[PDB]
């Protein structure tokens, strides 16, 4: 896989860098001792919905109940968001393809400040996952130009 | 960092590139690679002063924002004739029309 | 024994994604039909999803598409509404299981740029040189992930002139005043 | 290894042979099976292009030898309008 070069330059996924920091954005202006409840609540809560910003940009890695919420070719996995393996911390897991780059998010938060880091892993294994190896297929359309392609029309 | 530099002299331009915080004999080195003459026979000028061969491009003002690919620095060069220094000068470009 | 899935959206202003929609939706329909081949996905009839909006089909080559998918009702950040967001795919479906990729939407617009809106001709160069008249690439948000041939650069400089200057000549004829469907511009808090 | 460019009017410009293989003219110049002599070959005139347009082609080597495969803010290339239509000449006659 040529995959792995374009892992090591730096934001090959724009707005997003190899280690950054992630908050809880949300409930703003409420009062931190509510905040610190919602937040512990829904990750708890069946139904509920949990995002984390990148500080500096408006992207956000979502994380969604399976049970109400699906997508194309993404998969469940129960062992995503951790609690109780560290009392005042929760860490996070996140598998994803981006730009054809198969990688690994794993992170934190403190449970009292809201504020965490993060850093990406590159993923050989779902590279040679994933069938056809179209992922180079897809590497030459962002390559191609179209600049000068199109055939002129004089009627 | 990187700086990317236009080394001028007569009719003769190299495009190069350096660190920013690297010694401005070195960049002499770097000459001497090209136009095969040794670093004692010639002057590297920025805008309007001779270089210290000790100090850094980034002290002699070629910082990262102003030295870049799309529109690099000028330097100054005077490969010194046998026995006697020569004049700094650089020759400019054709104008367009327009 | 709580599952969770996960996928990078962007959260994006409501303001936004109205004035996305209401570009692709004219480009198919009432405009010169430029988008005329995209589909358009009400929040009903969408595979289920709680906090599903709306999905954008827009195919490309050789059986793949883009598929761009809005969410709405997020987590709440002042007040009590739900906040939006978007979420940029491209779909290959020519593998057993479909091949899904995340992309940036600077990658998208430049992926979807070269299919359909319009840009520079085959005899763009040779018509400019002369004085000949020729399409203008109204999609200049496409050709900005990679950085572009010089040939390109130097035609786009030369067209920003020529919407610039009315005749004091005019050669080219200017573009439409009603934007295309930028991913750029619905998924950046460009200002 | 330097690769030398002269212009219409005379002027010399040295840059690097990697970076002007970014023409496609100056790589069918510069590399191939060696019947013609292009692996040894390290200079080439251009009668076609001047040396302002010249110059504005060597940065655009440098330019995009950096910001290829830099998914970081690639910064604009400044072509004023007075040497826009004389580069698009330059740049023609030399890519691909």
């Amino acid at each position: 896989p040529d995959q792995r070069s374009k892992f090591e330059n730096e934001e090959f996924f724009r707005k997003l860098s190899r280690e950054c920091e992630i908050k809880y954005t949300g409930f703003r202006d409420r009062p931190h001792e509510e905040r610190q409840a919602r937040f512990q609540n829904a990750c708890r809560d069946g139904r509920s919905e949990i995002a984390f910003v990148a500080t500096g940009t408006n992207l956000s890695l979502q994380f969604f109940p399976a049970s109400w919420q699906g997508e194309q070719r993404q998969t469940p996995s129960r062992e995503y968001v951790d609690l109780e393996r560290e009392a005042g911390k929760v860490y996070l897991k996140a598998p994803m393809i981006l730009n054809g780059v198969c990688v690994i998010w794993k992170g934190w938060i403190d449970l009292q400040r809201l504020d965490g880091m993060g850093c990406l892993e590159f993923d050989e294994e779902r590279a040679q996952q994933e069938d056809a190896l179209a992922q180079q297929a897809f590497e030459e359309a962002r390559r191609r130009t179209r600049e000068f392609e199109d055939r002129d029309r004089s009627h | 960092m990187d700086v990317f530099l236009m080394i001028r002299r007569h009719k003769t331009t190299i495009f190069t590139d350096a660190k920013e915080s690297s010694t401005v004999f070195e960049l002499k080195r770097i000459v001497e690679g090209i136009l095969k003459r040794p670093p004692d026979e010639q002057r590297l000028y920025k805008d309007d002063q001779l270089l210290d061969d000790g100090k850094t491009l980034g002290e002699c003002g070629f910082t990262s924002q102003t030295a870049r690919p799309q529109a690099p620095a000028t330097v100054g060069l005077a490969f010194r004739a046998d026995d006697t220094f020569e004049a700094l000068c650089i020759e400019p470009f054709s104008s367009p029309p327009e | 024994e709580k599952m969770w899935i996960v996928r990078p959206v962007w959260r994006v202003d409501r303001r936004k994604i109205e004035q996305w929609h209401s570009l692709v939706k004219y480009h198919m329909y009432k405009g010169k039909k430029e988008a005329r081949e995209w589909e358009y996905v009400p929040h009903f009839k969408v595979p289920w999803g709680w906090w599903s909006h709306s999905e954008v089909h827009i195919p490309l080559g050789n059986n793949t598409k883009i598929k761009v998918t809005t969410y709405w009702n997020l987590t709440t950040e002042k007040g009590w509404l739900g906040t939006y967001g978007a979420a940029l795919a491209y779909i290959d479906q020519k593998c057993d299981p479909p091949y899904f990729t995340d992309i940036d939407p600077i990658v998208a617009d430049s992926l979807i740029h070269k299919i359909y809106f319009p840009c520079f001709t085959d005899k763009a160069i040779r018509q400019a040189i002369l004085g000949e008249k020729v399409l203008l690439c109204g999609f200049q948000r496409g050709h900005r992930d990679q950085v572009g041939t010089l040939q390109y650069l130097a035609i786009q400089a030369w067209a920003r002139e020529q919407v610039k200057k009315h005749g004091r000549g005019s050669q080219v004829t200017l573009p439409s005043r009603v934007h295309f469907p930028s991913l750029a511009y619905l998924c950046g808090t460009l200002a | 290894m330097y690769v030398k460019l002269i212009s219409s009017d005379g002027h010399e410009f040295i840059v690097k042979r990697e970076h002007a293989l970014t023409s496609g003219t100056i790589k069918a110049m510069l590399s191939g099976p060696g019947q013609f002599a292009e692996n040894e070959t390290n200079e080439v005139n251009f009668r076609e292009i001047p040396s302002h347009v010249l110059s504005k082609v060597c940065m655009y080597f440098t330019y995009k030898v950096r910001y290829t495969n830099s998914s970081t803010e690639i910064p604009e290339f400044p072509i004023a309008p007075e040497i826009a239509l004389e580069l698009l000449m330059a740049a023609n006659f030399l890519d691909c």
